[PDB]
């Protein structure tokens, strides 16, 4: 459809007739994307829209089923999605949160962590997590635990499944905190496995080169690598003499016995220097190659979304002294301004993108 | 002793783009430091170069173009606004040096930019 | 201290135009010049500004123009490549002079730049 | 007792370890106090139970104590009238600046920027302590002054914000409070500095302002930061306002020269002082008193004769807690050095 | 590409030093270059640094302390003036280069620096 | 052609000023610019100078004073630490100007520093 | 706007002299600054020439005669080395001014320059 | 790292002649740059030099000799004007350079001038 010798970008022809102001995410894993306004959500498999009427939304693992809704305070659950053609339909499992509606506060960020459960962060920084299944397989909406004791969480990703019903969830705040917690369905209780602050470290590797860092760094996304114990970092600083801002991909590795890290490798991006004006907008990390468990290559791409532009770059796979002894190329797809960004998705070999009147971006980087 | 150049992709017409070729090793400082592309069919051409004698601009690109380089450093910039289907193609950075009257040129992989 | 601009007028979208202006007054080295800018109806806008401090450009016009000062000169440029049509405007040089302290400014009367 | 040809510094207690008070001239009495009692003195009596303010006597009379949301009004120190407000004294929220404007009565402001005006005298001469009104419908108030008295009970104050807003109200014991001015001048300075020092945008602060001779005229401390080169630069702008129609206009902008060096100290706040309201305007930092002179009439012959800034430096260990002024001198609060005067000699 | 520090040693309240590193390797000039101090028993805390974005000072050094460095070369020096019994400690030099938004950091091994 | 200074005042034994004179006018950059001395009782000397042919310290305060030059503006900072009783006195600042062979030299009015 | 000579007068095969011009009077930094001859009988020619640009020489002089300029001043000089007696003429100095597209010159008034 | 040095051969009494040489290899800019000449018979000495702090001529060639060196570049010119029989020798061009304190020199193996 957009071809060059490394990557392709085509339009995909799904649409979603709403309206105006939308939210929604694509699930490759499940196999199904969600699309929501203030009144309904819509489902779809990405292989016509299936309809739940009432606000963010979470696809949950089974063949079809599971959709948590959180509204205020209130998180409802319905186990199967597929026993749904009703108009109404309460099946549904519901569980009051303790979020403070009345003082503005609402739910922002939430990852799926199966077979643990589903983590939730909030505009004021706490952070839940919630079992689906309790303890004999059923079906419950129960609250497992609080991991919080002008800063905000900015990213949840999920780390390896450490065994029956447990897995290990990774939390980034924008103030520079890091914490690897090992949360499980099962009755046992939550651990922090690392806990440690990283805004220093990318701070004094910058200071000397970028003394503005100073009082403009901040982080914005986080993203596993291959090693369990290596993780990458999206930060920005911000010169205000040149009105300039600058991105730094940093990659980290710690270490679980000492709790503490080393920055490996830092990159400031070539194609990309622009703020966010748009508080609403996060940009994000994707590496589509670490989807496949039998990753057998050299190079590993590394996609950024910013509001109008995907950035691509590759780096080294095997974190090693070869790392940097080969320059890697920077390339960018620049979108029209237009572009209302709702949400992302992503498989083994590609981003998808949804627009708000533009469809389903797929970028497929050729590799 | 390698150049490698940034800042291709893909661009709607009316678009824009940097170009980056920041590319160093072991030599001491490009005396002249250049841009040229490769259009699909065409020869390759000239688009732009900056040196001590000062900055040109081949004259298609006059006007929507801007060259920039570090000063010292072999790190150079092209700036491409307002972007036309007819500026597609690859694009090469190309540095020059001259030593006791020895002159040296370097060449980069490329870089494909596609305007819609 | 009299600024006076030199080049505006009317261009087509996409087009580029070129200004300067120059300070001929009885002080030395003005310490920081710049390009504001009025729409018809929006308020007074910096465009670009250099010293030795920074130079700035908003994002609005930020690739496209280029302000350029020469040396010790008390002459300053604006490049404005490809125009668009939000960039119509009354373009206005300020100067900047700072002395044990005091801080002085100086205006230009103004330039019409039209972008069809 | 430690003179040069331009001004004098004389040297002029027991301790506790935070400390707050002041010292009013007008009133003729100093003010210290801690968690426990405050002592009063002519320029010394012990009132137990924080921040405290002296009010005038109807020689001496008078004391107002505000501790959480609760106030207490002693209309003689040597009986006392209270008051609730609306502080919410849970959510962390304590009262920050608060400024005498007698007759009119006492002005407050707290640190999550609410504003109450409060009546003393309530229409007979008669001692109340009642809520006259809110005039404010990551921001806080640095500077409350007050302006001419413009009649029985009645005065202007002037208010400045830390984002640049700047109004002057007519408040009375007797009304309805009416902004007469209600600016922002935030921009404004921005841009007389963004040219020069591009690296304002983002960090310019207002640190205080102060009345000039002319009653439209105001003096502005502001701060801006350079990230790139760890430096901090002071700027006084001297801005003239139309009543008229709501609007200001930038007359001067000078940067300072002597002094330089962040405030790391949250707690504290720097001040101008201008004794004779040539004009000798002093500006109290942690540990310096930047003293420097200007024209009194903002005229054309301003800027025609360059003028000195000198500085005092203290010792980096004095800890001032407050400071007050005459009509000839300014006068500092340490904790443990005394009471330091500086007097202009002009 | 290392980097060898020179100038250490004992020294009374109220003198001077003038500590240097001057080491380089094949990559031409470095991007920015800067002293941190590690005293007893405290932190390593960045003392001085210069780049081409500026020249940063510790408000504990400033007015104390100057640090320089000719384009030329890869040499950085720190005059440390009217020196105090807090200014004791190890002193180190830390270089990092630039290229391609590859940032790349380099530490000198260290020099003692004891006041009485 | 006026020189003004700022800087002078009251300091303690060990503690530290800046003393700046930043004036101009009508003429060009100077050539020299120094800081001498006048101590109560004493004749005047000459404590520090900067031109294009070196910056001079005098032996009494090399080590502790420090003489500065924004450039090519006619501004000159003399940052004074660890001062002595004996550095009491008026510092007047001389700015030196050659044009032709011509030389002239221009006097503030002195400003006082008091150490305890 | 008045320009002034010094260092003419009269010199042996082989010797040297060093012209030199300085302008005086209400302008800024004057754009190009040149040195014309006139020889017994001939006519007038240019020959050296500084700008924005660099140096012009003409043949007959190029690698004796070097034009210099404080780039800032409105000085020019021209150090004459290994004189002929060809060399023998009234040399003008010669200004160049362009402000907004106005291009104005200025002359001096000659100084006679011998070679036995 | 090599010195190389050209322009040496055959010249006629009163012609003139530019000695050139450009150092190669890794080291960076040379802290100073000399022409050294060895006549038949006589001893090498220093006829020309260039530094930070100026450029020295020795009185037999002041006057008739030029010094120069390419800004921020490690290549030296000798004009050499007005030649004279005495000026035959075989010239030697001479880099050095200190880094660390450790003072180093560079020696070309020299070039043959022969003036009739």
């Amino acid at each position: 459809f957009t071809e060059n010798n490394r990557y392709i970008v085509k339009t995909l022809q799904t649409d979603y007739s709403s309206g105006d102001e939308l939210n929604g995410y694509i699930d490759m894993q499940i196999g199904y994307g969600l699309v929501n306004d203030h009144k309904k959500v819509y489902i779809w498999n990405i292989h016509p829209y299936i309809t739940v009427p009432f606000p963010r939304c979470i696809l949950t693992f089974p063949e079809t089923g599971g959709l948590i809704i959180i509204k205020g305070s209130k998180a409802i659950y319905y186990e199967d999605i597929n026993s749904i053609n009703n108009l109404n339909e309460k099946f549904s499992h519901e569980l009051e949160l303790p979020i403070n509606s009345s003082g503005g506060e609402k739910c922002d960020l939430m990852l799926n962590c199966e077979p643990a459960g589903i983590v939730l962060s909030t505009n004021m920084g706490r952070i839940f997590f919630i079992t689906i299944r309790n303890s004999m397989g059923k079906p419950q909406l129960k609250l497992g635990k609080l991991l919080n004791k002008n800063s905000s969480v900015v990213s949840l990703r999920n780390g390896p499944i450490l065994g029956k019903g447990t897995r290990l969830v990774y939390i980034t705040t924008n103030k520079g905190i890091f914490q690897t917690w090992q949360l499980s369905a099962t009755n046992s209780h939550p651990t922090k496995l690392i806990d440690v602050n990283i805004y220093e470290a990318i701070l004094e590797s910058l200071q000397d080169l970028y003394p503005f860092a100073h009082g403009t760094l901040k982080i914005w996304d986080s993203h596993p690598l291959q090693d369990e114990s290596s993780q990458l970092f999206l930060s920005s600083i911000y010169d205000s003499s040149c009105n300039e801002t600058y991105y730094i991909l940093s990659t980290i590795i710690f270490d679980s016995s000492s709790n503490s890290f080393t920055i490996f490798s830092t990159y400031r991006l070539n194609t990309f220097m622009e703020s966010i004006t748009d508080t609403k907008f996060k940009p994000k990390i994707f590496i589509p190659q670490m989807e496949n468990a039998n990753d057998t290559n050299e190079v590993t791409s590394i996609l950024v979304m910013f509001p109008n532009a995907v950035v691509i770059t590759q780096v080294n796979s095997k974190l090693d002294s070869s790392y940097s002894m080969r320059r890697k190329w920077e390339d960018i797809v620049s979108l029209r301004n237009d572009i209302d960004i709702i949400g992302s998705g992503y498989d083994s070999k590609s981003l998808y993108v949804l627009t708000k009147q533009m469809g389903v971006l797929q970028f497929f980087v050729k590799e | 002793v390698q150049l490698v150049e940034s800042g291709g992709g893909l661009v709607q017409a009316g678009g824009s783009l940097r170009l980056s070729c920041a590319a160093s090793g072991s030599i001491g400082s490009l005396d002249a430091m250049a841009w040229y592309r490769r259009a699909p069919g065409k020869q390759r051409e000239r688009v732009a170069s900056i040196s001590r004698y000062g900055t040109y601009y081949v004259d298609s690109v006059k006007g929507r173009f801007t060259i920039s380089r570090d000063n010292a450093k072999n790190t150079v910039y092209l700036q491409m606004n307002s972007l036309k289907p007819e500026d597609t193609g690859v694009y090469y950075c190309k540095g020059v040096m001259e030593v006791g009257g020895v002159i040296d040129e370097y060449w980069g992989q490329g870089t494909q930019v596609t305007v819609s």
